[PDB]
């Protein structure tokens, strides 16, 4: 009817139709608007706040209080209209047309009989509108009349838009009143999600456990820093409810992945078998065994779909009959009896049968962690699954097999890492803090310091860890701490402050952590680094909240901090540690603990004492014995096969042939390096020169064995 | 001792 | 027949024509978009990731699953449109033409009788479009709608473009959902390249030995660090 | 406030008697009009609670952890790190925002401003800080005036800890007598004389109260461990696992891992790396229902044991 009503949209009609039904109470914020609308002078509040905190939902909640009458009667009966710029700026084609568009809008808003309070979505867009070459801005037209009280206006801008666009025109600011929308303070956000449950249960049809509602608050808010609180806490339930519809209306996820893969592996059988028999025989026979055994995993998977399908329907059968007969039979409680025989016969099974079916689900969720089949209930494991996917942990490691791989870590580490078993328990237990969820918030997991003499495998514990915890080399965010010899190289960590070159990118270390928040961070050599770099990390060990060029908080929760550094080259004794390590004694136990107590005292001198207490476990690696180095050399030959997979030359070695490799180049003062130099510069040459001259066909197995007579190594070729 | 055996 | 087909090129006609024929999809990746394409509010995932790591490949793999039917029964029949920024600049004759250009697009997006779903190639763009002297910010024209589920939309940008431009707004960012595309972890790339033999054999007449394929991957893996992985293994084979 | 802080932290009651009294000026409104309420400079050994006095003020004066403005001074060791505070001057990159600090103070004009590790900074950031402690009158890039009135400013630094009269007062002060207490006045005066030589003596003019933290006594640290177990259900509230601990088992935690020089961070790690990890590995294997009454008790046989009930 009215001239502004076709511009934008009428917000009041959508409350009447129920599109905008309901808001949670932010009543101190809501009444502050109503008082600003009743002022004598300006009557134009602006909802300044963070982008996610629901600034429009106050106004979407304010219209619901107008039509339902929860306002004073001086504001009773006004209608609220939004103004999108998609409809507002369409008439700016001709030169004197947009001002006529502006003129009739003012002529309706100045009317008192026309009871309209106006709303705009973002005011900072409205400043740059209608700027023809002969015409003024739309905001400058409003400036003489927004000072006058008859034009009621409500608007909302974010803080970064308000400091850049409104403050550039300071005269446009004084027509408006700030009302600060505040972040909703997590303990109130739990009550917001509980208010919204019935709206999601109608749109999704999926039961939502209150366990997930707290998990949608504490896990969303404290662990993610951008996109302020209710844009996080509502978002995961928005993904939790969307996650289960696809597993119910479609198949569950495990069957969906395996059916696609077997169709792809069968396509690879068509590629390899048609080719000539060669080196690809080994991969073809690998894939045929992979094809059958994954296909046989299906037969128990469908069994699980049917059995949990029987568990789901049998719980669904009692929710239709006895759950409704429990509730509707509330009539005539007063005198026509509410507790006689048969009224409770069925109420008795409603605790027996329903809770037994409940415990079969809960035991199935902890067994099949995130991919439980035929489950109508949201759980914490579903909320953590979405958190773990969008945060960026790789798809096949340590969390998707929840609470099962944390026990197997210490067994798996030993093969990769034989020696120094005491420190590996601390690395295993730090992941046990991570996998259970029990840890200190805003404290990084596992701030280990790895002291020792060179070549005892201090960084090996870390290289193999990213392969083990994450199955990805890229998650090892190594930084070369030996680069930071200069005092002025500190800005490689946090980045360059504003007004200097390279501000648009952040710090080179911190830009990777935003990309990979679940990562095992290295610091290669704190021995050879300037003390000013230690001032900046000091932050990262006590808190995760290191700051950037833009002061964005970074999540160093769920980040294992391995710090290898030396502090040796004297002080670790040449005759009481290196040469005497072979003779297994309890005399180890007053010499290793003796030299360790000086090393923590050494950290008080070269590092700061603030590192001595914030580091969780200062591991000191024992120098290598013969029995450990006998298996470290055995590892190399296991790694030598990986370099020779492209040429299909399997390499094996006898234990007597390992010992001659040890006896020729055993130096504990270095440890594990000259043995590898003796492997890679001597034994590896005839692995090499016997290929150039044709002593090695591409399918030849090698078994190195010490002669123990003729004194020279023999090379067994088949 | 290269032995092809 | 669509008005939006004039400006955004239709991805759905390519799979019926056979412009793309069979995609080695990433199974845990593509279904996250389908779960984001049904949503009470947001309905707008974005494929944040790397320059050479298959962003289009996921959405070409999505249309291959929609047109054949592998998606849930709600999402069946939905049309996917790749927008052309060469065709957005054709408007703006003097002033107000782009608002006629914008309003006709959003009206078809509001109709559920229309099955149309936008696919922006790069939401790195859309911030500079339509910003004349009287301009009113084409991306900010989408802001009153994207909070509601009226527009289904897919995006795909790099992390560097996500940091330099999308986080600068901080209110345009919150509606989109980061779906992190990951480099494909070499063992899968051998399974990628073996699924790409049949097209490469017919296009060249040249047989490719499978021993060269693992040699095409492993030489590309460590020995070239930049230009993330699926650009390397596809090109060094090609 | 004086009763609330003593329940939350077991600190020096001298610093709290000065800190809570400065807050009294905010409620009465009789205060310095253009000087910030209660400037402080905390000192002491590492590991004692210099920051959590300033952290619980976000919890008690405002009940909001984000209202604390934790400015990490340790990232300001480079001399050209001034431009994070006042922002970049015009004609350069980053002129749109006012600065990393000043945009935050304009967003929340009522906050406890925290400067952790004040020592770990170049002397140029000290130059701008003289403006903030003396006046509210720091200016932005666009010369917006700021009010650091109604904002408590709490800076902490590690200086001392070699001057702080080592092991004599660390290892031997297991009880607080007037005989030990006469040393602390003699050390505190040398800390102020050390503050003149490094922290540019005019800083001492603006600072309203230079508190100095004592190292933790065994009777002092015994109450802190009881607070950690009260905070231990706060990470277990989503799991509903109540964890009560007897006092004798708390004495076993202290006597095995007491380090008075380190501020009893080794006591806190010994909780998180032994008794918390056994709580963590017992949850992996199927020994813990989500509802379990847990009562840690020491059986006086050189072994701690965890009593469980459903
Ligand atoms: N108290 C609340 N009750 C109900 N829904 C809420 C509440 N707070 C936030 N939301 C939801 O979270 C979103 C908040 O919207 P806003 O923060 O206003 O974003 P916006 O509407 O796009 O305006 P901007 O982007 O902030 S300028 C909406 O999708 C709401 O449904
Ligand atoms: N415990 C171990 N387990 C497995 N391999 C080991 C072990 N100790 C040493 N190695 C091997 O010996 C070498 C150890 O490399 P690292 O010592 O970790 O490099 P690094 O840590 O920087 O050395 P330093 O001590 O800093 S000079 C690698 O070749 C490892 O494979
Ligand atoms: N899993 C896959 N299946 C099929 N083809 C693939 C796959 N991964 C990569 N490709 C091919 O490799 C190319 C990589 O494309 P993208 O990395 O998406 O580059 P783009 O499509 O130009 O988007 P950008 O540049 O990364 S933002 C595509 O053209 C695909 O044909
Ligand atoms: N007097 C105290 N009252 C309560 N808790 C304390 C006290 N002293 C230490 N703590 C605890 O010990 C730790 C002290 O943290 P803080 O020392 O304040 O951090 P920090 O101040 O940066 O440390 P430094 O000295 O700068 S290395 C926290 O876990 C506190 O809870």
């Amino acid at each position: 009817t009215l001239y502004i009503e076709q511009f934008g949209s009428n917000m009041n009609e959508k409350v009447r139709n129920g599109k905008l039904q309901g808001i949670y109470g932010r009543d101190e914020e809501i009444r502050a608007i109503i008082e600003s609308l009743l002022r004598y002078n300006k009557n134009s509040p602006v909802l300044v706040g963070n982008p996610g905190t629901g600034k429009t939902t106050i106004v979407e909640g304010l219209v619901y209080r107008i039509e339902k009458g929860d306002v004073p009667k001086e504001l009773q009966g006004y209608t609220v209209i939004s103004l999108n710029f998609r409809k507002f700026t369409s008439g700016t084609s001709y030169r004197g047309e947009f001002e006529t568009r502006m003129k009739n809008i003012i002529k309706e808003l100045k009317n008192k009989k026309n009871k309209i309070i106006l709303f705009v979505d973002e005011i900072h867009l409205l400043l740059g509108a209608g700027k023809a070459e002969g015409g003024t801005d739309a905001a400058n037209l409003l400036k003489p009349v927004l000072s006058k009280g008859e034009i009621k206006l409500i608007g909302a801008t974010t803080i970064a838009e308000y400091r850049k666009f409104i403050e550039s025109c300071s005269a446009f600011e004084r027509r408006f009143e700030k009302i600060l929308v505040e972040p909703p303070s997590v303990d109130m956000t739990v009550k917001i999600l509980r208010s919204l449950k019935s709206k999601y249960e109608n749109f999704y049809g999926i039961n939502i456990t209150d366990k997930a509602l707290v998990a949608a608050a504490k896990i969303s808010d404290r662990f993610i820093k951008d996109r302020y609180l209710p844009d996080k806490a509502i978002d995961l339930l928005n993904k939790a409810c969307s996650f289960l519809q696809v597993q119910l209306s479609g198949k569950p996820r495990i069957i969906d992945v395996t059916e696609r893969d077997i169709e792809r592996l069968s396509y690879e059988i068509s590629t390899l078998e048609k080719d000539v028999d060669k080196v690809s025989k080994k991969k073809y026979n690998k894939l045929i065994k992979e094809f059958e055994e994954k296909k046989e995993q299906l037969k128990k998977y469908y069994e699980e779909y049917v059995i949990t399908g029987e568990r789901l329907k049998r719980k669904k059968e009692i929710e239709k009959k006895l759950n409704d007969l429990k509730e509707l039979t509330q009539n005539y409680v007063y005198s026509n009896k509410e507790p006689p025989i048969e009224l409770q016969n069925s109420l008795k099974e409603a605790q027996q049968k329903y809770l037994e079916l409940y415990k079969e689900t809960v035991a199935y969720v902890e067994a099949k962690t995130h991919n439980a089949m035929n489950v109508d209930a949201v759980y914490q494991e579903h909320v953590s699954y979405i958190y773990l996917r969008d945060s960026g942990m790789p798809l096949g490691s340590l969390s998707f097999e929840s609470s099962k791989g944390a026990l197997k870590l210490y067994n798996s580490l030993s093969k990769s890492i034989i020696g120094n078993e005491d420190i590996i328990k601390s690395l295993s237990d730090a992941v046990v803090k991570a996998a259970t969820g029990m840890k200190d918030p805003e404290k990084p997991i596992g701030t280990f310091l790895f002291l020792g003499p060179t070549g005892v495998g201090k960084t090996e514990l870390a290289k193999t860890l990213a392969i083990e915890l994450f199955n990805s080399k890229d998650n090892l965010i190594r930084v070369n701490m030996s680069e930071f010899t200069e005092a002025h190289s500190v800005s490689k960590i946090t980045g360059s402050p504003p007004g200097y070159v390279g501000f648009s990118d952040s710090g080179q270390l911190t830009e990777a952590v935003r990309e990979k928040p679940h990562s095992v961070v290295l610091f290669d050599e704190l021995e050879k680094a300037h003390a000013d770099v230690f001032k900046v990390l000091l932050q990262i060990l006590g808190d995760g909240y290191i700051n950037d060029n833009h002061r964005r908080n970074i999540d160093f929760s769920n980040t294992i901090i391995i710090m290898t550094s030396n502090l040796g080259a004297e002080l670790f004794k040449k005759k009481l540690f290196f040469d005497a390590d072979n003779s297994g004694t309890p005399e180890y136990k007053r010499v290793m603990e003796d030299v360790r107590l000086s090393l923590i005292k050494k950290c008080k001198k070269v590092f700061k004492p603030e590192f001595v207490n914030r580091i969780d476990k200062i591991g000191v690696f024992e120098p290598l014995n013969k029995k450990n180095l006998h298996k470290i050399v055995a590892l190399r030959f296991k790694k030598l096969e990986k370099r020779l997979e492209e040429k299909n030359i399997q390499v094996s070695v006898s234990e007597k042939a390992i010992d001659y490799i040890i006896d020729q180049s055993y130096d504990p003062e270095l440890g594990a390096r000259p043995t590898l130099i003796f492997i890679e510069s001597v034994i590896m040459t005839k692995f090499a020169i016997m290929y150039l001259k044709k002593e090695l066909v591409d399918d030849m197995d090698v078994f190195v064995d010490y002669n123990s007579k003729a004194k020279n190594l023999v090379i067994n070729l088949s | 001792d290269v032995d092809s055996s």
